[PDB]
């Protein structure tokens, strides 16, 4: 009864803090926001990364990324191979290609904020999160008696 | 043997699954061969024997009691196995290694059926 | 407790806590921090769904706003009798009471799907402090826990 | 299968590809297997047996040598086991074909034994006689494509495909359908006291006969062309797309051809025809 | 290590490329995407024996290994090139820590398990049923590093703790707790299993009224 | 007027095939004929030999015949030899293993795809020489008995892996697998053999060649061993070209071109011609 | 008893010869050793008729002819005395229920279910022994 044509098994997302969007005949996965957060809100001026990779089975694709939430930059080759993949952002743990954000809109870890990425082929909204690594809890000061 | 001869018809899968065709078959094969024909046997030999060779009985009555009991349970146990989330045993009646081992077929079926 | 500490597929129990309360070295705290955990209707869990799976979610006429993103915050007591309902399971997105087996689907307003419940959890509504700590947007817009006879308008 | 329970209960090193235990359990099983084939075998040839004689007004031609058929059979079915492992490449092959061949002797003396008994006398073809001649008819394709798949040159081409799933369903469609059904109708009044019906017990025959030739005859081409046993489905460029319609609809008619017999089995139990004689059968031979 | 990552990436394409994908970015309607697990994913998932999987049911089962050590190794360095992710606790040694990650606290561990860990899994840490098919497993078998990467990554429908939710020093209290209550021997005799009522009752059925109605026949008389 | 009496096979594409070809059609007519003279039998004695209107006593009680019974033993013995005799021809001949192959292949079986390696080529009339073995292969579930080489093809679950050979060569097909047992058939070859994981250890011989393939194209091969769920969808193509082709083919993929786009340098298709890549979701209920 | 007798060597006689056959013709010109999976077992299905053999000639020799071995004997030279039967017992289904209960406790891994079958199937054949021994009660 659970092995037939509806499977909870084979349907189950990745548990990877990102989103997993496709595009034309281009797949994109772990797509996140590296924004080092203090307050309440990550003000506008600052500079933050766009993390992904770039996935095609079967020879060669261009791209450009736009959003609305400042401007993204691109610095690197950003094609992709025919069996291969292609990666910009190394998330902490990975032991060149670099998509950075100028940010004229505050942004706040929680909400999903919509990223435009263009391919020569194929293009697509993607409405990233934004994730924390392997950074350690921030110290919370303590409380008094009441 | 009807449902996997209907999902036989139609290149496409209309409304089985791998897993399913596959325990289906296997069944099909093990309650036709063991639990039909190899029993339907010993029925004629106990209906005619006896009156053929003039006995008024067999040998061992009530042992021949506890045979069809043993036949009838067994076969209820290794039939149960579709009771089970998972399914009944995908590895043919003829059930080769390594396919059984506890890597693959790691299921409750295959050892319902065993058993 | 900050946004960033769960992460998607997770969930955690959180109280209500209050400035005028806090740390429980003092007598006068003691016996306030201990109200808090023994409260009947005072445990709420917290969940944060997948981005991929925002597309697919059902709000109940009046509570439209009462998530800030991806976090959604739910009674942890049970709607039938009281237990608290708290087997999250975070690929099927379902609630399981381990009293009398009624689960509840996370993606809509927490409606039953199977078991002996007639009726939905309820939501608080939540969001950020300025310094960046989750609060409340105040309590619940109706009674939590199980029901009585003059429940209901 | 207490071996292999061992292994998948205690991890038990017992079937290990590197110990040698993927051919040790073939081994172990096919002793097991084809004599268990035989066994499903002679039993129906004795009631097929028991049935010509009665219905012939004539003795059975051959009463010794009918024994030593069964006996020289029996005693063949040992000693012929892997002739299942072709494809292994790992076993004498030599050994097991000549064997496969001497097993094939005895059931030619059988057929023809029963065909000197049927053999110039009254036949009157009751519903027992139409079964055990259907049999004779099915068994004989049967066996022919049996001795097909005994030489390891043809089994290199037709092995673990429809081929022989059209060959097993032949040779054991009619010990265990044609004889069984025979046997039923031939003992029915003698266990009951009733008498099963004539113009409903001819309509449930000529539908399974109809039903199965319809349904496994094509799978010899199907397993020739190059189609695989236990494959879930196909593609549309395929090639083999009809003969599997064909053998549906076979199926569907061979399915429905059980609902007259079932019907006269309950009908006839308590409303039969009484029989009050000793034998409603006329010429029956045996001490029952 | 370079001769490490290729000597992992010919053990993914002879079992894993099947169900996973050829750059790891998933098979549709037969596996995920393994972009961003990390090793400690691939840790848990192979050294448990949950994969490779056989087939698409309910919930993939537990058993025996497919890999040794060394293999377990060269493929979670071979995912964890592949996007970062978590990763496997080591010692002073570069081996996989088992000793070093039991807490000190129990109490603070037992008291957390219970509210975190006891509603799935049972009091002390046996099974329990989930909706449909689905079930927590036993936890009397897994070994330090299994228990501590079992709540870092989230297999299935068991959540996953971040190490901002449960800080990886509660984490070591957690894993004592389990492994402690796995170990101790039952006081006041038979355990009978460790579920409580449905085992006593039947206990008490089956043996303490069948002795007496065995008693009551011998003295008594028939008829 | 073959076809209707060959039940349906594919001709031959190697002498081997076409011998074994010959040798079924052969066994075919001698087995409709005995078919026949029972059948005819049966029929005979079914439609002369009844109960007739004129109810005359019980027929002659004859049960016993000594001579018949005597000569009957002995008339089916002789075609069982004579089909042992041919079928011992026949086997002694598909099983040759000349000591000199022309080119080498590994072919590996895993968890439902195909993966072939050239091992190595060495043409009889030193046109070209190449030696794919690579020692590095790693052990401990030990698994060193597999081999691996430079060049290989890997099948994926998107892409049907396509196994090029050279026509008028010898082929040596030396057979692994890693998990389970697996069945190496290609219709055209008339052949198939079961691939297992150690036939070292399991006493088997997992290397089988043929002679020469005749003719230039594109060929199916089916997995047949019922190895697991997706048994019915483990497929790959064998596409047999010139030798020039062949040895372009081979420089193309040295410099390394995924073995998509050097079949693209040689004017040949990229893909499989013979069958397509499955859908990968469960069915049409989903 | 002598048909009964000769029926079994002749099996016998058979079985031993396709054994040794088999052993030899594996040994010589066969791929690894003797194949000791097939040898094994021929060895003792030889055995397997050759103890039932030697018990039917024993008995044969000690007893001489009876009512069943003579080809012309009347019905009146068997009046007598056959010997016990059972005419009923319900232990049967009890002793095939307690074998189910272990089997099915040996398939899913569950010691107490094994144990409790052990149990139920030593009172079952216990049970079956003593059926027709048991003596009235002592009051
Ligand atoms: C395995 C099955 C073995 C059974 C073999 C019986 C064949 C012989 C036929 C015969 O004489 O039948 C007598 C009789 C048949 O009844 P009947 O039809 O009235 O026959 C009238 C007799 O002429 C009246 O005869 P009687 O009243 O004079 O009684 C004679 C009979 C009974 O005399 C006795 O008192 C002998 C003891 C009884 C058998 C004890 C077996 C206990 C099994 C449990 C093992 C513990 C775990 O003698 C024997 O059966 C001798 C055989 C020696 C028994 C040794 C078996 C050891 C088992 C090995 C375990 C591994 O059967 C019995 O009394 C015993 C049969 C046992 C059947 C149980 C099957 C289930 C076993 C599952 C065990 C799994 C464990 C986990
Ligand atoms: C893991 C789960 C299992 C755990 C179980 C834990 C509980 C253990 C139960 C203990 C039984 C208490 C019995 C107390 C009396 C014992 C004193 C004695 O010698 O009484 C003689 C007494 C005869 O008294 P009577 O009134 O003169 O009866 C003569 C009539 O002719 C009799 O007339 P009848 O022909 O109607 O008699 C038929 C009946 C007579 O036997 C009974 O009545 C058995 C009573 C069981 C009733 C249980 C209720 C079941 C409800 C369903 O015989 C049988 O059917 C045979 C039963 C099998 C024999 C026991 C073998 C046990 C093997 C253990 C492994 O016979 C027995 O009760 C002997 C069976 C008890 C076995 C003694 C073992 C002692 C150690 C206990 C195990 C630790
Ligand atoms: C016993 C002999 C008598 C003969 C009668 C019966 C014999 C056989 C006939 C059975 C029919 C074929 C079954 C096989 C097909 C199959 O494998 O199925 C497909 C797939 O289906 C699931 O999905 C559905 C789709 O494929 C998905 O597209 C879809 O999304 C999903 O929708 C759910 O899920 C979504 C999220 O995904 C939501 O969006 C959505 O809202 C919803 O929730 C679907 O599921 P859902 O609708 O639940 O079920 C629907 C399936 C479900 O299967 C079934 O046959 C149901 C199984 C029950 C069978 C009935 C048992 C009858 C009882 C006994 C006769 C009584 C015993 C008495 C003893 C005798 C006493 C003697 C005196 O169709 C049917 O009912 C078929 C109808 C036929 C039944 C007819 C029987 C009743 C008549 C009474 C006759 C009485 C006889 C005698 C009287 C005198 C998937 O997931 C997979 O699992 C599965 O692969
Ligand atoms: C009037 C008389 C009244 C008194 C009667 C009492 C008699 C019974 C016992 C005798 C008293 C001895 C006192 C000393 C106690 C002691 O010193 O304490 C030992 C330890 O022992 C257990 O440790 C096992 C290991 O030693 C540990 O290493 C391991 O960790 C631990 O594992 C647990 O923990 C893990 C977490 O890590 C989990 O992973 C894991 O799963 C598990 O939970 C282990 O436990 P466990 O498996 O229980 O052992 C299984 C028991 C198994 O018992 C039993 O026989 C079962 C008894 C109850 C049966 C009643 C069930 C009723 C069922 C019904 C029939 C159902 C069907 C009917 C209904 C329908 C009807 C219609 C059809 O023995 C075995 O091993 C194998 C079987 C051999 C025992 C046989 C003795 C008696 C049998 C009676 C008959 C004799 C026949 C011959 C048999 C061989 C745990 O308890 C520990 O706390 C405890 O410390
Ligand atoms: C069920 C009953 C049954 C019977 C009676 C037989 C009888 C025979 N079988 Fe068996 N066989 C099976 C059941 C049976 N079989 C099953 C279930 C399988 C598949 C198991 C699996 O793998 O899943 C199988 C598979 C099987 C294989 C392996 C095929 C493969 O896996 O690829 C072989 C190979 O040697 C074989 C041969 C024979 C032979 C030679 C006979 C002989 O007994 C038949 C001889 C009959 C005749 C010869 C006709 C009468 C003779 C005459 C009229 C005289 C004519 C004289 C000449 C032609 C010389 N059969
Ligand atoms: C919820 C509900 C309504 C219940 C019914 C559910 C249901 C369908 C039941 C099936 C249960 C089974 C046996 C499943 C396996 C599949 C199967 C074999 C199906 C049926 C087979 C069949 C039809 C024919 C075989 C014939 C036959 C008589 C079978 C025997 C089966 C038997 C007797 C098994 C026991 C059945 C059963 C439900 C027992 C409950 C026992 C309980 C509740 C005890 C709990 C218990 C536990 C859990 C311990 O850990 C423990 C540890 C140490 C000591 C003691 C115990 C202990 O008592
Ligand atoms: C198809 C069947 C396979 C094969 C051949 C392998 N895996 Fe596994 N795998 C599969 C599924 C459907 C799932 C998801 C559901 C569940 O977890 O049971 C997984 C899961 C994993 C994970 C967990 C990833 C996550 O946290 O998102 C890992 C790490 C994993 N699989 C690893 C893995 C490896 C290393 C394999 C080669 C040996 C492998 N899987 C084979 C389905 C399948
Ligand atoms: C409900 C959902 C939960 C919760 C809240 C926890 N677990 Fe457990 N767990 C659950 C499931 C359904 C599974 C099986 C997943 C798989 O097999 O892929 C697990 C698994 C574990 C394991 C590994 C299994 C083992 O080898 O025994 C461990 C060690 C484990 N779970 C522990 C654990 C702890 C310590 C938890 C709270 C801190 C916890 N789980 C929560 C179900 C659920
Ligand atoms: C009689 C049962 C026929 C249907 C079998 C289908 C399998 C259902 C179990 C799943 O899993
Ligand atoms: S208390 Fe939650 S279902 Fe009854
Ligand atoms: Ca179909
Ligand atoms: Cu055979
Ligand atoms: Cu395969
Ligand atoms: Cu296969
Ligand atoms: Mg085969």
């Amino acid at each position: 009864c659970s092995a037939g044509q509806i499977s909870q098994t084979t349907t189950q997302e990745p548990a990877v803090n990102g989103v997993n969007a496709q595009a034309g005949q281009v797949s994109l996965r772990n797509v996140h926001l590296r924004a080092p957060q203090q307050t309440d809100y990550v003000e506008p001026g600052t500079t933050v990364e766009l993390l992904f990779v770039a996935a095609n089975d079967s020879s060669n694709k261009l791209k450009s990324i736009t959003s609305d939430v400042g401007e993204v930059t691109l610095t690197g080759d950003s094609t992709v191979p025919a069996d291969g993949v292609l990666i910009v952002g190394e998330p902490d743990g990975q032991i060149a290609v670099t998509a950075e954000v100028e940010l004229t809109k505050p942004i706040t870890n929680g909400l999903l904020y919509d990223f435009t990425f263009t391919f020569e082929d194929g293009e697509t909204t993607v409405a990233v999160p934004i994730s924390a690594g392997e950074q350690p809890r921030r110290p919370v000061p303590p409380a008094g008696p009441g | 043997a009807l449902f996997m001869r209907t999902e036989l018809a139609m290149p496409g899968l209309q409304f089985l699954s791998n897993e399913q065709f596959n325990q289906l078959f296997t069944m099909h094969g093990t309650v036709m061969l063991l639990f039909y024909a190899t029993p339907i046997v010993f029925g004629f030999a106990n209906l005619v024997l006896p009156l053929q060779i003039g006995a008024p009985d067999v040998a061992f009555p009530r042992l021949n009691a506890l045979s069809f009991w043993l036949f009838l349970f067994g076969a209820l146990i290794a039939i149960a196995g579709f009771i089970t989330p998972g399914g009944a045993a995908d590895f043919g009646w003829t059930a080769y290694s390594p396919l059984t081992d506890a890597i693959h077929s790691p299921g409750a079926g295959g050892d319902l059926w065993i058993m | 407790m900050r946004p960033e500490d769960i992460d998607a597929g997770g969930m955690e129990t959180v109280f209500p806590w209050r400035e005028s309360d806090g740390d429980g070295t003092t007598v006068e705290s003691e016996h306030k921090l201990t109200e808090i955990a023994m409260g009947v209707r005072n445990p709420v869990m917290l969940i944060r769904i997948k981005p991929a799976d925002m597309h697919r979610v059902i709000k109940r006429k009046g509570q439209e706003s009462f998530n800030f993103g991806e976090l959604f915050a739910y009674t942890k007591v049970c709607s039938h009798l009281g237990c608290p309902s708290s087997l999250y399971e975070q690929q099927t997105y379902r609630i399981l009471c381990p009293c009398h087996q009624s689960q509840f689907d996370a993606l809509e307003f927490a409606k039953p799907i199977f078991g002996p419940a007639a009726r939905a959890l309820a939501q608080l509504p939540i969001t950020i402090d300025e310094d960046g700590y989750l609060v409340a947007n105040g309590d619940f817009v109706e009674p939590v826990g199980p029901a009585f006879w003059e429940r209901k308008s | 299968l207490f071996g292999l329970a061992a292994d998948r209960h205690l991890g038990a090193h017992i079937y290990d590809p590197a110990n040698g235990g993927v051919l040790l359990w073939q081994h172990l099983f096919w002793f097991f297997g084809h004599p268990e084939v035989y066994i499903i075998a002679l039993p129906f040839f004795g009631i097929v047996s028991e049935i010509f004689p009665v219905f012939s007004r004539k003795p059975i031609f051959g009463y010794t040598t009918l024994i030593y058929a069964t006996l020289a059979i029996a005693a063949l079915s040992v000693a012929v086991w892997a002739h299942h492992m072709y494809a292994t490449g790992a076993v004498l092959l030599p050994f097991f074909s000549f064997m496969t061949f001497l097993i094939a002797v005895p059931t030619g003396i059988k057929f023809f034994n029963w065909i000197g008994t049927m053999w110039k006398g009254q036949l009157t073809f009751e519903t027992p006689m139409l079964f055990s001649v259907g049999f004779l008819i099915t068994f004989l394709l049967g066996g022919l494509s049996g001795v097909l798949l005994a030489s390891p040159p043809l089994d290199f081409h037709v092995t673990d495909s429809y081929f022989v799933i059209a060959h097993f369903h032949y040779v054991l469609f009619g010990t265990i359908v044609f004889a069984t059904y025979a046997g039923i109708y031939f003992w029915f009044p003698k266990m009951t006291g009733r008498l099963l019906d004539e113009r409903l017990g001819k309509l449930h025959f000529w539908l399974t006969f109809i039903g199965f030739h319809t349904t496994f005859l094509v799978q010899h081409w199907l397993g020739d062309e190059g189609m695989p046993r236990r494959y879930a489905d196909y593609l549309p460029t395929d090639g083999f797309t009809t003969l599997n319609v064909i053998s549906t609809v076979g199926a569907f008619i061979l399915g429905v051809s059980m609902l007259p017999f079932v019907w006269n089995v309950f009908k006839s139990w308590r409303y039969g025809e009484p029989v009050t004689v000793d034998d409603p059968w006329g010429y029956g031979n045996s001490l029952e | 290590q370079s001769a490490l990552l290729r000597t992992g990436k010919q053990l993914f394409e002879t079992s894993c490329v099947s169900c996973h994908g050829a750059n790891l970015q998933g098979v549709p309607d037969r596996g995920p995407s393994l972009i961003g697990t990390g090793e400690a994913a691939v840790y848990f998932q192979v050294s448990t024996g949950r994969m490779p999987a056989m087939r698409g049911e309910a919930q993939a089962p537990s058993k025996p290994p497919h890999f040794d050590e060394s293999q377990i190794d060269a493929l979670g360095a071979y995912v964890q090139a592949n996007g970062g992710g978590p990763t496997v606790p080591r010692d002073d040694h570069g081996a996989v820590a088992q000793e070093s990650l039991i807490g000190g606290d129990v109490a603070r561990g037992g008291d957390l398990f219970r509210l975190n860990c006891a509603s799935c899994h049972n009091f002390t840490g046996k099974g329990g049923a989930l909706s449909s098919g689905k079930y927590a497993p036993d936890l009397g078998d897994a070994n330090p590093a299994q228990i501590y990467t079992a709540m870092l990554t989230g297999p299935q429908n068991m959540p996953k703790f971040s190490d901002r939710q449960l800080t990886p020093d509660e984490k070591r209290d957690i894993v004592a707790y389990v492994r402690e209550s796995a170990e101790t021997p039952s006081y006041g005799g038979y355990g009978l299993g460790g579920f409580g009522p449905a085992p006593e009752g039947m206990a008490m059925w089956i043996i303490g009224m069948v002795a007496a109605i065995g008693v009551a026949m011998w003295i008594g008389s028939r008829a | 007027w073959s076809d209707a009496l060959a039940l349906g096979w594919p001709t031959g594409i190697t002498p081997e095939a076409k011998l074994n070809r010959e040798l079924w059609i052969g066994s075919v007519i001698a087995s409709f004929a005995v078919g026949a003279i029972v059948w005819g039998l049966i029929f005979w004695t079914s439609a002369f030999h009844r109960k007739k209107a004129t109810d005359t006593e019980l027929p002659r009680q004859f049960g016993y015949n000594m001579p018949l019974e005597l000569t009957l033993t002995v008339i089916p013995f002789l075609i069982i030899s004579v089909l042992f005799y041919f079928t011992v021809v026949v086997q002694e001949r598909m099983m040759h293993k000349d000591p000199n192959p022309e080119v080498v292949i590994d072919v590996t079986a895993f968890q439902w795809n195909w993966k072939f390696g050239y091992q190595k080529i060495a043409f009889a009339d030193g046109s070209f020489d190449y030696d794919g073995a690579d020692p590095e292969r790693k052990e401990a579930e030990d698994r060193t008995y597999l081999n691996f080489d430079k060049i290989e093809t890997l099948g994926t679950s998107s892409e049907i892996p396509v196994l090029v050979l050279p026509a008028g060569k010898r082929i040596e097909f030396v057979l692994n697998s890693a998990d389970v047992i697996h069945g190496f058939w290609v219709p055209e070859f008339l052949f198939k053999r079961d691939v297992l994981p150690e036939p070292k250890a399991n006493n088997s011989d997992n290397v089988f060649q043929v002679s020469e393939i005749q003719q230039t194209g594109a060929f199916v091969g089916r997995c047949t061993e019922m190895c697991g769920t997706f048994h019915a969808m483990m497929n790959f193509e064998v596409r047999v070209v010139e030798p020039n082709d062949f040895k372009a083919y081979i420089d193309q993929r040295n410099a390394g071109k995924t073995n998509a786009e050097a079949l693209a340098a040689i004017n040949q298709p990229p893909l499989a011609i013979t069958t397509e890549p499955f859908e990968s979701r469960r069915g049409e209920l989903v | 008893m002598h048909i009964e007798a000769r029926l079994f060597e002749i099996l016998t006689a058979f079985f031993a010869l396709a054994a040794v056959v088999y052993a030899v013709l594996t040994a010589m010109f066969a791929t690894g050793g003797v194949e000791w999976a097939g040898t094994t077992a021929l060895v003792l299905t030889t055995g397997l008729t050759l103890i039932t053999g030697t018990f039917f000639r024993f008995v044969a020799r000690r007893l001489d002819t009876r009512p069943e071995d003579y080809e012309d004997a009347e019905i009146s030279d068997g009046a007598g005395e056959l010997g016990f039967f059972a005419p009923h017992s319900w232990w049967p289904i009890l002793i095939s229920l307690s074998f189910s209960t272990a089997a099915v406790g040996a398939a899913l891994w569950l010691p107490w279910l094994i144990a409790a079958g052990v149990a139920f199937v030593i009172t079952s054949v216990c049970g079956l022994v003593f059926e027709y021994y048991w003596g009235p009660e002592k009051h």
